């Protein structure tokens, strides 16, 4: 179980301009990594407002102390207001005293990241959908479950769960269709069909996928190795007004 | 539902159980002894206040109810009644 | 604690200045009036609880009735004649000897 | 067998325990106690009735602390111990006084195949075979009385155990409405409870087979209320929106007077939009709000007034946990519900009132029908959990 802190950033900023000069500081070597890919927003065509640039370092010798491991993991574009974010796990002086040294370079001021209902329940719609190395799109389904805790006077009710066994998720998705977007169309509609309860409306706290992710609006936990590219790319639409 | 009685019925109980544990008190006797108490007060409570306002004082001190039980009670236990109590009062005060 | 626990008197306090403020006996009532007082009562009552004792000493009974009340008022000439005009209930009369 | 107790044994508990149990009841209910504790087995005080009736009387009058005369009652009128009897006084006065702090499950009685038995309980008769029953194996004593403001009759059974005194165990409390399938009983699952309620089968059937079935697994406190929820009453089946069946308020007599009769009068009412415009959305009148929040109260409460601040339902229950099955292109799709809280249906209509729920759409199970029931609903139909 791996914690993301989340963070955003106010206009678009030059990281490569030093990486000998980010050392000294440090004491140690700091590698680099230049990437940029595709990330088709609709698998008919894209056009050139997808164009995102990544960048990703770490700040370790040690292999073997798994525990003191960290990573700071960039993704942005820069034709919107906002440019890009950032993303970092783990407790250590070393995910900070680079934060520091641009703190006082570049003029950029940080902010916590803000998630709500709009934006938490089309984050696990990016988690399960993957893609092959022949860019074919398929479904890894989860058994998806919800948070909710309402605020109330007399605690009258405090906190209360919705479960769905993620065969039901395959009958549902089947019986609207093939879609791209599953949380749209066979998941969040047929709750209030049913129960009339509207999920987006309510305090939502967290939802759980089996074994995969861990989303809640104060930080987002997953257990893979590193985090994916549409995942970063639906919270840069969300954080964007 | 009823007011309560007021008596010292507790008071006396409990003087008599300082002083053995033995033996008990019957009804009768408990009578007796609230009528006798009341009487005394009001005896002496009378004589103050009709020596009070004898010599025009507005007010009932020690001086006037040690002068009213000198009055009621005979000397024989006058004395050691002006005794204990001004033992108390002084004590009292030191308190 | 209350002020008799103070005065050490088994007979309370307050009752007594409350008793004698409300018997409007004079205008201004004092301070040391309510705890003279009730130790005189309590002086007294404990002499004749003590004299009723005695006398139930003498009984070889372990329960103290009227007659031994009137036995120990009339046998303390002293306290005869203080209570000369009262009559004890179910006290009965003295033997001649 | 003389393995049985007396109401004159003095089991070796705890001066402390004692002393917190007799805490919590209040100073007026301790001297109605004393009063009639001595009038049974007496007391180490040396007077009679009307001596200690005197001093007690007086402790009132001095406005004397509870903890003088707890401490009197238990180091100077009874300094050795307390009875059995008087514990079970203790027990039962602390159950009126406070019937929120205990909780209750409900049993079932079975004869035959699937026919209910209703028990008929004789208080004398009932007493005695359970004392044959239980003392062949353990010590047994047991205690009946009756509820003040309710038809039911409790029984406390304690249990007691050589390890010289006895040692008291936890006791059992079983709860028998009049005339009622349904009996209530405490949670326990120790060696005492399977021997205590398995005894109680033998004893009241006398002449065929019983057999106790759990109607629940989920314990509810407040005997009180389990009584309307499961007992013997007119709100059983008729809970949730169909409130007002229970009490029929609605209907007049028939030699009843005719003007009265809301067929004239009619019924205020407002049209409810079939086409969903909840999901979008203007200053509603005041009116046209007064009347949806009427609706609200409706399927929460049964009527405008509410059979019962406003949001507090009849029964409130903790847990609730529901599933719902549905089958769609030839295959199940199953939603699983739990809930949990103080009071779930009662929360559920404050959510409706902030317009963050549809009340138009919301199912009868969760508007409270068949209520502190939690099972598997298919084709509207509900199924209670096996």
């Amino acid at each position: 179980p791996y914690t993301w802190k989340f963070l955003g950033i106010s206009k678009q900023l030059s990281l490569e301009n030093g990486i000998a000069k980010l050392n000294q500081l440090l004491n140690l070597e700091v590698d680099l990594d230049i990437q940029t890919i595709r990330v088709p927003s609709d698998p008919d065509g894209g056009t050139a407002a997808d164009e995102y640039i990544r960048y990703e370092m770490r700040l370790d010798i040690s292999n073997l102390d798994e525990g003191t491991y960290s990573k700071f993991i960039f993704l942005g574009n820069s034709k919107m207001e906002v440019p890009m974010f950032l993303c970092y796990c783990g407790t250590d002086n070393r995910n900070e005293v680079v934060l520091q040294w641009l703190k006082a370079e570049y003029g950029v001021i940080m902010w916590p990241i803000k998630f709500e209902q709009k934006t938490m329940i089309k984050l696990a719609d990016a988690s399960i959908v993957h893609v092959t190395k022949e860019n074919i799109e398929q479904i890894t389904w989860f058994s998806s479950k919800l948070y909710f805790e309402p605020e109330t006077q007399d605690k009258n009710l405090r906190q209360f769960s919705i479960e769905i066994p993620r065969e039901s998720c395959e009958g549902l998705a089947l019986g609207y269709g093939n879609t791209m977007h599953p949380y749209n169309d066979a998941i969040v509609p047929y709750i209030y069909n049913e129960t009339g309860m509207a999920v987006e409306r309510l305090p939502l706290t967290s939802v759980i996928l089996a074994g995969h992710t861990k989303i809640m609006r104060e930080s987002i936990v997953t257990s893979t190795r590193s985090l994916r590219n549409r995942v970063l790319a639906v919270v840069l639409q969300s954080i964007q007004f | 539902s009823k007011a309560r009685k007021e008596t010292y019925s507790s008071y006396i109980y409990k003087v008599l159980k300082q002083t053995h544990p033995d033996t008990g008190i019957s009804q009768k006797s408990m009578s007796i002894l609230n009528s006798f108490v009341n009487d005394i007060f009001e005896r002496i409570a009378t004589e103050a206040s009709k020596l009070a306002a004898y010599n025009k004082k507005s007010t009932i001190s020690a001086r006037e109810i040690q002068t009213a039980v000198r009055l009621i009670l005979p000397g024989e236990l006058a004395k050691h009644a002006v005794s204990e109590g001004t033992r108390a009062v002084t004590k009292y005060s030191s308190s | 604690q209350s002020r008799s626990a103070k005065a050490g008197l088994t007979f309370p306090v307050g009752r007594v200045h409350r008793l004698l403020r409300r018997g409007n006996y004079a205008q201004r009532i004092g301070s040391g009036a309510p705890v003279y007082l009730t130790a005189v009562l309590e002086y007294l009552a404990a002499e004749i609880l003590e004299l009723a004792g005695n006398a139930a000493r003498d009984n070889k009974k372990t329960r103290i009735i009227p007659r031994h009340l009137q036995l120990a008022i009339r046998n303390d000439d002293e306290l005869n004649k203080l209570l000369g005009n009262v009559t004890i209930a179910q006290g009965g009369v003295l033997p001649n000897i | 067998n003389e393995l049985r107790l007396e109401d004159n044994y003095v089991p070796t508990s705890d001066t402390l325990v004692v002393f917190k149990q007799l805490m919590k009841l209040p100073v007026t209910v301790l001297y109605d106690l004393t009063l009639s504790w001595f009038a049974k087995f007496g007391g180490s005080f040396d007077g009679d009735i009307y001596l200690l009736t005197e001093t007690l009387d007086l402790l009132i009058e001095k406005g004397v602390r509870r903890n003088v005369i707890v401490n009197r009652i238990l180091y100077v009128y009874w300094p050795d111990g307390l009875n059995v009897f008087q514990l079970a006084e203790i027990d039962c006065h602390l159950m009126i006084s406070k019937p929120e702090k205990f909780k209750w499950l409900p049993s079932k009685a079975l004869r035959g195949d699937g026919k209910p038995y209703v028990v008929k309980l004789q208080p004398a008769k009932f007493i005695e075979n359970l004392q044959t029953d239980l003392a062949k194996i353990y010590h047994c004593h047991v205690y009946m009385f009756k509820h003040p403001s309710l038809p039911v009759l409790i029984t406390r059974i304690q249990l007691f155990d050589s390890n010289k005194p006895l040692i008291s165990r936890r006791p059992y409390y079983v709860a028998f409405p009049l005339n009622s399938p349904i009996i209530f009983h405490s949670v326990d699952k120790d060696i005492y409870a399977r021997l205590v309620l398995q005894s109680i089968s033998r004893t009241i059937s006398e002449r065929e087979t019983i057999i106790f079935k759990p109607v629940q697994k989920i314990p509810v406190k407040s005997i009180h209320n389990i009584m309307t929820l499961l007992g013997p009453s007119r709100f059983a089946e008729s809970m949730g929106p169909w409130e007002c069946y229970a009490s029929a308020n609605f209907e007049r007599s028939p030699l009843h007077d005719y003007k009265k009769h809301q067929g004239l009068t009619g019924k205020k009412v407002m049209v409810r939009e079939f086409d969903d415009s909840f999901l979008n959305d203007g200053k509603e009148e005041p009116e046209i709000r007064r009347l949806r929040l009427e609706k609200n109260m409706i399927k929460f409460k049964g009527s405008a007034n509410g059979v019962m601040s406003r949001y507090s339902s009849l029964v409130p229950i903790e847990k609730v946990g529901f599933t719902l099955k549905n089958e769609i292109n030839s295959r199940i799709i199953t939603i699983k519900l739990k809930f949990n809280g103080n009071d779930i249906f009662g929360g559920l209509h404050e959510l409706c009132d902030k317009n963050l729920i549809n009340i138009d759409k919301v199912p009868g199970w969760l508007a409270g029908e068949n209520g502190s029931f939690s099972g598997t609903i298919m084709n509207g139909d509900f199924q209670r959990e096996q």
